[PDB]
């Protein structure tokens, strides 16, 4: 009885774990690129190219885009593993970020990764764009954006939320093509380069520098947009990393 | 392959243990 | 062949037997995770089956659901990490729920009732069998979600949507849960209603 | 016409040529005359009081909150009109919507001296054909249904359908309030079983259907004045951004006082507006015993206790905790509800300790989805359909306690 | 107490585990003819989920994460096994401590606990313990509240079904199809609580 | 003293007159057999046969040993049967004056009188189906006893008869059917009476309990609920003053009594007042020359509780001790339901009638509408004094769960319980014959 029931669990584990542990191995690295090749994917729509076969997005992500880290405090690149930095994951560490206070956070996003990652648009040798992450409180979750900014620190060349939460009639516009198609050009910053994009409620003025039009009957959603900008290009966002761009970096 | 090996190990050993304390509970509660 | 078909109108899982509602009522907003979800389910039951079916003459009464749920879970485990590395954006919209087939209530309950009692090639066709009648289900609550809250089948645009410049409105109430326990339950007053002799008594 | 309805009755009764329709023939026969029956059994007298009364006693104590609707909900929109067009462009305006050339046709003005007549009339353009597609798609399920099941059609439909049509945006599309209405007549009250026999409340589901299938028509500020190009929030959405200072009529620059709420000079809902009115209704419901003034007091402490107890914690970035009780009360559809569908018996508790407790529920999630709901400026709705799921359970405590009473012989 | 607290009613009715995530229906439909059958069942839900994510966290923490045991070896695709194995154990081994020692607590906790034994309820509230990243004490205000609410849910749709003894519902939805359609309603109830960022 | 608030009087018009008069002559007699719950008679007569007075007609078989005995001597000229066969009167027609004779005591030695000879002389003399038990409200066992005997010494019905008159005339009757009920009883004999002075038994085992308030404040049940609950295992037995005279009499001339005092009232009688008349007398006979014209319903009890007395069922029943006369409602009103009102009788106050507090009204048998499903608006937590959940309790009865109901308390209701439910019902719904039918299933289930 025993003898039999111990034999039976041993020979039944000993042959599932061998199924599993080699499946689990064997699909490993194809399970990391998937996640990435996810993300590569968006960040090559944002910045402009053209890719839709995957070994296309490989290819193009490889020659065109180069991640860097960015320190947030210092506005400067920080050497690090780029490509493997995980800023969510770093921003729950409280080793590796800064917890916010209530004037501070304006995105209500509760702490700040102390080192970001940029990605670097360049076209041959010279740097084109700068992808900048952002991300800030919705009316329901957090929402996730890639902004675009022209090497003059100030033109928005692009913008794509790629994980947001709210519904779809009203707020999941930030998805929608015609709205995004509204930042492409927009002055990020002010002749005083404080913070200056706007969204406006109601529709904004059709010749406007830095006005973009609200999403309709989604106040409250347009308010997180609002905030998410007005914390990532203060002092405690990319303020200082733009400022540096401005003044003839990257 | 120690991630296999480990893997392997593990799941029975996970298993074991909890097939013997369901047999002692068993063999300690159950009346005969 | 009629064991095959039996388990899709006359005794169906979810609108007979109550089984497997859980995974009906969340992956059902896109046909495309409904679909997958019926194919991971049929997979796992009709090789649960099986393998259970081979092994029943030996397995201990003691630690019988142990033994159970070791060929159950490490079937899903395969599962998941085939999905990771294939299909891995259908796998991130099923969250949790890759894991949840193994709590499925169809794949232990044909184990137990049929697998543990039945050769192992009848008992395949069985799992077979009612991954069939589950799918159907997710299938039709998956069409109405989809079509209705979307305008949209498998991704393809059916009905454009005025916000693409077409004419449909979508349905927001079709994206949320409420709407499938309404479709299910509809779908089980259509199906009493061609088969009489599964309604209950009062 | 008494004649006339003797003689076609061998028509709809079984073996005529009109079985079929014999539902509909007692939903009009005795519409107008009285069945004249008598009474087979013990209690060979019998009360006066049945169900048609007590529904056309609900259906009547709305009147004034209706009327004054489709007052407000024309002053309103003519005002807004006025703020924002004037000369050529106000005429364009009129001549391009069918509601503002109407009003227009029949002797009415679109200008901004225009009287109560005018008024209430645009008001009725808008609420009219709600209230016309609501009862007629309504009536057609019930109809259906009770043909189907060869029964009589119960009534209650009609206090459902003016309900209904009195609790959507003056805006709402037709086809939508046609939605709504065969959601909360199917699906919440018909399936199981009609009238007496559900445990939701129909008008309520009908809405909640709408709220979450199509919010951009019930929510935000285009959908509560009826006035083509204006935009416009209410106070409960002004009191959540900047509190009390921020009550402000945008139309007419003017504050929002509390007297001004109170009577009704704001947007909102069509019959929501008038908390005067729905107090003339609810008191002579509530005299009648028609309504319970259980449920009603139970609503009135719960919201009292709850918006108290968020003054008294106060907070420096949500303005709605320093909301009183008071502007709770003349706000949003607070009053609306708690007089005419936290009533609804069917729905309700069935116990009088039960109706205590589930009024008080109802006027604690109202505050609590006013307060810390940050997605919702109102929950009147959500309440009360949250409570109807608990209103069995208040019952089952109340009778455990009395069935433990009983089996100690009362103290013998 | 605040950070506690506020899980405590997070996992109750902002995040209720029967009528926001719906796991657990087949019990939740079958056993919700009877109140006092459903809080039966109930009371062996909290008890089991109130055990089962707490011990799962520590195996999880101690042995399954990344980097737990020897650095660089990652065991996490043994979280289904590992989870569910142990969900099976603790629940039979409750059978046959409560008939052996409480034979009033078998009658009414332990008549429930093979209901449960696999059920999706308890496996998904350590599946979303594992994603959510708790500590101990928060497995356990986690754990205990998830029971409660899911008890809350299947004892209100229990006086439900029992206030319909009165109800005329037709033939087709007789028995499941109505309970399907009570269910959906009471979804749309307890949506009140959808947006609430506790 | 127990006062009771809740409840409802109707104001019926044709309030009897509190004195008693001689009534018609009555020529023949009837036993309904539809009127006992539960019983399956056996005939011992046949058409044509000649009985005597207090001679068996027919016995129980489902109650072994119960003697239902003829109130007058004369001939059996007519046996009613209808569906399924049912008894449904057997007719005495009045000839002559032969009647069976018993054992007589004196008033001293009553009260200490053995138990099974008050039983055996109560059985024999058919007076034992005076006592209805609580639950079931059936004619006790004759081998069963009870530790409660309850006397209806009120009457709370509309246009009922005033118990302190008849009591006054048979004083020691009343007396000596106390202190027989007192040495029947292995408990107490609880008389429930109002506040005015009535003739009392001298045994310490004999109470006298106070009710005031509206109807159903008269009612036996109403009494048990707040003086002796009643369950499965605690039966009470109920009797109406006018029977304790009887059986005083019984034992005190060894005769049967059957002479009984009913009140005569409803609108459409000419002159209400109280008549004297026998058990089961024909109610075609005593109601004649009484009535204005037109179609009129003759009841044998209250109108809230009473028996339709038409055809073979136009006698007198057991225990009713009123006849209630009314015209039958048949009148279609245009817009009936929305008129205001001021001549209509509501519980509510959605008429102007209740405005007028004196008002009396010409009721009629009319429902007031047709059959709809119930929408408790209250109206039944208004009327019910008893310590139970009204609503929750009558949806079990439309729902038929009878184990629910028997939780809620209708093991302590009989169908006058729930006459007032049956009044008030927005739904027009018949309470009492739902309860009826659960009380069969329990029975037939135990
Ligand atoms: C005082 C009262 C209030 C009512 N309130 C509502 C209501 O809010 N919504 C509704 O659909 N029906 C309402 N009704 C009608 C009816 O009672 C209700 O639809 C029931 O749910 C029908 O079973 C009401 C009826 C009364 C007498
Ligand atoms: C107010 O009372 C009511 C009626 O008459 C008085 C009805 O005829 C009806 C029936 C209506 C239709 C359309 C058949 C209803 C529902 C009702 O509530
Ligand atoms: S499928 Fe989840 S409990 Fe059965």
């Amino acid at each position: 009885s025993i003898k039999k029931t111990l034999f039976v669990v041993i020979a039944l584990s000993l042959v599932c774990s061998i199924i599993v542990s080699a499946a689990a191995v064997g699909l490993r690295d194809k399970q990391k690129e998937n996640a990435a090749l996810d993300k590569q994917s968006k960040i090559l729509q944002v910045a402009g190219i053209e890719a839709k076969g995957s070994k296309q997005i490989v290819e193009l992500f490889n020659k065109s885009i180069e991640p860097r880290l960015v320190d947030f405090n210092t506005g400067d690149f920080v050497e690090g593993d780029a490509a493997n930095y995980d800023q969510r994951k770093a921003a729950k560490e409280a080793s590796e970020s800064i917890k916010l206070t209530a004037e501070q956070d304006k995105a209500k996003i509760q702490r700040r990764a102390n080192v970001g990652v940029v990605y670097l648009v360049k076209d041959g040798d010279k740097t084109s764009k700068v992808i900048l992450p952002v991300h800030g409180n919705g009316l329901w979750s957090m929402m996730y954006a890639f902004v675009a900014v022209e090497t003059d620190g100030n033109t928005v060349s692009g913008l794509t939320y790629y994980e947001q939460g709210e519904t779809p009639g009203l707020g999941g516009e930030v998805e929608n093509p015609a709205w995004r198609a509204q930042w492409v050009g927009k002055k990020l910053f002010d002749e005083n380069h404080k913070p200056a994009i706007k969204i406006v409620k109601g529709g904004a003025p059709q010749g406007s520098e830095h006005g973009v039009d609200g999403l309709s009957g989604a106040t409250l959603t347009s308010n997180g947009v609002q905030n998410t900008f007005d914390f990532w290009l203060g002092d405690m966002g990319f303020g200082p990393f733009l400022t540096k761009v401005r003044d003839g970096g990257l | 392959m120690s991630t296999i090996i480990f893997g392997v190990v593990m799941f029975t050993l996970i298993i074991l243990a909890l097939v013997l304390v369901i047999l002692f509970a068993k063999s300690k509660l159950v009346p005969t | 062949k009629k064991s095959v078909l039996a388990p899709v109108l006359d005794n169906n899982p979810i609108a007979l037997q109550v089984l497997g509602v859980c995974s009906a009522l969340a992956v059902t907003t896109k046909l495309e995770t409904a679909f997958v979800m019926t194919l991971a389910v049929m997979f796992v039951t009709a090789l649960s089956n099986f393998f259970v079916s081979l092994i029943r003459n030996h397995i201990p009464n003691s630690v019988r659901i142990i033994v159970q749920m070791a060929i159950i879970a490490s079937l899903v485990i395969v599962v998941d990490q085939i999905l990771k590395a294939y299909l891995y954006d259908i796998s991130k919209q099923l969250s949790v729920f890759v894991g949840l087939i193994i709590t499925n209530c169809i794949v232990m309950g044909r184990a137990e009732a049929f697998a543990m009692k039945s050769e192992p090639i009848p008992s395949f066709i069985d799992g077979i069998g009612n991954g069939l009648g589950y799918g159907f289900v997710l299938m039709t609550v998956g069409f109405f979600r989809e079509l209705l809250g979307s305008g949209k089948l498998f991704g393809l645009e059916v009905l454009p949507l005025i916000s693409n410049g077409g004419w449909y409105q979508p349905n927001g109430l079709m994206l949320l849960a409420p709407s499938a326990f309404f479709l299910i339950g509809f779908m089980i007053w259509a199906i009493r209603t061609f088969k009489p002799e599964q309604v209950e008594a009062k | 016409l008494k004649k006339f309805l003797e003689d076609i009755e061998h028509h709809f009764e079984p073996g005529g040529k009109h079985e079929k329709w014999f539902a509909l023939y007692e939903a009009a026969a005795t519409l107008f005359y009285t069945p004249g029956l008598v009474t087979k059994r013990s209690s060979h007298v019998r009360d006066s009081v049945d169900l048609k009364r007590i529904m056309i006693m609900v259906w009547l104590a709305v009147f004034p909150a209706m009327f004054w609707g489709m007052y407000n909900a024309g002053g309103q929109a003519i005002a807004a009109l006025n703020h924002l067009y004037s000369g050529d462009q106000l005429a364009a305006i009129v001549a391009g919507n069918w509601h503002y050339w109407l009003t227009e046709m029949l002797g009415g003005t679109m200008s901004s001296d225009a009287g109560w007549g005018s008024k209430m009339l645009l008001g009725a353009t808008y609420f009219l054909p709600i209230y016309a597609t609501v009862f007629i798609v309504g009536g057609f399920w019930e109809v259906l249904f009770c043909m189907v099941r060869k029964h009589e059609v119960n009534e209650g439909f009609f206090v459902t359908s003016i309900l209904f049509a009195l609790i959507v945006p003056p805006t709402l599309p037709l086809w939508q309030a046609a939605l709504g209405i065969t959601f909360g007549v199917v699906v919440a009250k018909e399936v199981f079983g009609g009238t007496g026999r559900n445990f939701l409340n129909p008008a309520l589901a009908g809405r909640a259907f709408l709220f979450f299938a199509y919010p951009a028509q019930i929510s935000g500020d285009l959908v509560w004045t009826a006035a083509d190009g204006y935009s416009g929030a209410t106070a409960l959405s002004q009191w959540a951004q900047g509190g009390a200072g921020a009550l402000i009529n945008n139309a007419t620059g003017q504050t929002i006082t509390w007297m001004d709420a109170f009577i009704g000079n704001i947007p909102g809902s069509i019959g929501e507006v008038s908390t005067l009115a729905l107090m003339i209704g609810a008191a002579f419901i509530v005299y009648m015993g028609i309504a319970s003034w259980r449920i009603i007091g139970g609503v009135m402490i719960g919201m009292i206790l709850l918006s108290t107890l968020f003054n008294v914690i106060g907070s420096d970035t949500n303005a709605m905790f320093n909301m009183p009780w008071h502007w709770h009360l003349v706000l949003g559809g607070f009053a609306f509800g708690m007089f005419f569908m936290a009533t609804d018996p069917v729905s309700a508790s069935f116990t009088n300790s039960g109706k205590w407790a589930y009024g008080i529920l109802i006027g604690v999630m109202c505050v609590l989805i006013r307060v810390v709901n940050p997605a919702y400026p109102e929950g009147m709705m959500l309440a009360i359909l949250f409570a109807n799921l608990f209103a069995p359970l208040f019952d089952h405590v109340v009778v455990e306690r009395n069935i433990k009473r009983r089996l100690a012989r009362y103290g013998k | 107490m605040e950070h506690y607290i506020s899980l405590l009613v997070k996992s109750i009715f902002i995040e209720n585990m029967a009528l926001s995530f719906f796991l657990g229906m087949c019990t939740f439909l079958a056993v919700s003819k009877k109140v006092k059958t459903s809080f039966g069942l109930g009371i062996a839900v909290i008890v089991v989920l109130t055990i089962s994510v707490p011990v799962n966290n520590l195996v999880y923490n101690l042995v399954l994460k990344p980097d737990a045991l020897v650095e660089g070896v990652d065991l996490s695709f043994l979280n289904f096994i590992t989870f569910i194995g142990v969900i099976a154990a603790l629940v039979q081994i409750l059978e046959m401590i409560l008939d052996r020692f409480f034979p009033p607590l078998y009658n009414a906790l332990g008549i429930f606990l093979p209901l449960i034994t696999v059920n999706c309820a308890i496996f998904g509230g350590v599946s979303f313990m594992v994603q959510r990243d708790y500590s101990f004490a928060e497995s356990v205000v986690y754990g205990f509240g998830s029971g409660v609410g899911w008890m809350l849910a299947i004892v209100a749709l229990a006086g439900i079904r029992e206030k319909m003894k009165y109800s005329d519902v037709p033939p087709g939805l007789r028995g499941l199809g109505i309970t399907f359609i009570t269910a959906g309603l009471m979804a749309l109830g307890f949506m009140s609580f959808s947006g609430v960022q506790l | 003293m127990i006062t009771i608030k809740k409840g409802l009087d109707l104001p019926i018009a044709g309030t009897p007159s509190q004195v008693i008069s001689d009534g018609k002559a009555i020529k023949k007699v009837a036993l309904l057999g539809e009127e006992y719950v539960g019983m399956r008679p056996t005939m011992h007569v046949r058409v044509g046969d000649e009985v005597k007075k207090a001679q068996i007609l027919f016995e129980d078989k489902k109650n072994p040993g119960v003697k239902f005995t003829s109130p007058v001597s004369g001939k059996v000229v007519e046996i009613n049967r209808g569906a399924k066969r049912v008894l449904q009167s057997v007719v005495i027609e009045v000839a002559g004056d032969d009647q069976v004779t018993f054992d007589k005591f004196e008033a001293n030695q009553l009260a200490s009188l053995n138990r099974d000879a008050i039983k055996t002389q109560l059985v024999e003399s058919g007076l034992w189906t005076a006592f209805r038990t609580r639950p079931f409200s059936k004619v006790p066992a004759i081998d069963s006893t009870s530790e409660a005997i309850f006397v209806t010494a009120m009457d709370t019905n509309p246009l009922a008869a005033e118990p302190t008159v008849v009591i006054n005339e048979q004083s020691e009757a009343f007396v000596a059917g106390l202190d027989v009920l007192s040495a029947l009883t292995t408990g107490k004999v609880y008389v429930c009476k109002k506040g005015t002075s009535l003739p009392r038994s001298q045994q310490p085992n004999v109470e006298e309990h106070v009710f005031d308030g509206p109807h159903p404040a008269g009612l036996a049940g109403t009494h048990m609920h707040f003086l002796y609950p009643v369950s499965a295992d605690h039966v009470a037995w109920s009797i109406n003053y006018q029977d304790v005279i009887a059986v005083g009499q019984l034992f005190l001339t060894g005769e049967l009594y059957t002479q009984r005092v009913v009140s005569l009232a409803g609108p459409v009688v000419n002159k209400p007042r109280l008549v004297r008349t026998v058990m089961g007398a024909s109610l075609e006979q005593l109601v004649d020359s009484e009535i204005m014209p037109g179609e009129v319903r003759i009841i044998s009890g209250s109108v809230l509780s009473g028996t339709k007395a038409t055809g073979p069922h136009a006698y007198l029943g057991r225990y009713h001790l009123q006849v209630s006369v009314l015209r039958e409602g048949r009148d279609k009103e245009l817009f009936g339901w929305a008129m205001p009102g001021k001549n209509k009788f509501s519980v509510t106050r959605s008429f102007l009638g209740h405005l007028f507090k004196g008002q009396v009204y010409n009721m009629t048998t009319t429902t007031n509408g047709s059959d709809r499903s119930m929408v408790p608006i209250g109206n039944y937590e208004k009327v019910m004094p008893l310590d139970m959940e009204p609503t929750l309790l009558l949806r079990d009865l439309c729902a038929g769960d009878s184990d629910s109901a028997v939780r809620l308390g209708a093991l302590e209701l009989d169908e006058e319980d729930l006459a007032l439910c049956t009044f008030v019902c927005p739904g027009k719904y018949e309470y009492g014959q739902l309860l009826r039918e659960c009380l069969d299933k329990i029975e037939k289930e135990g």
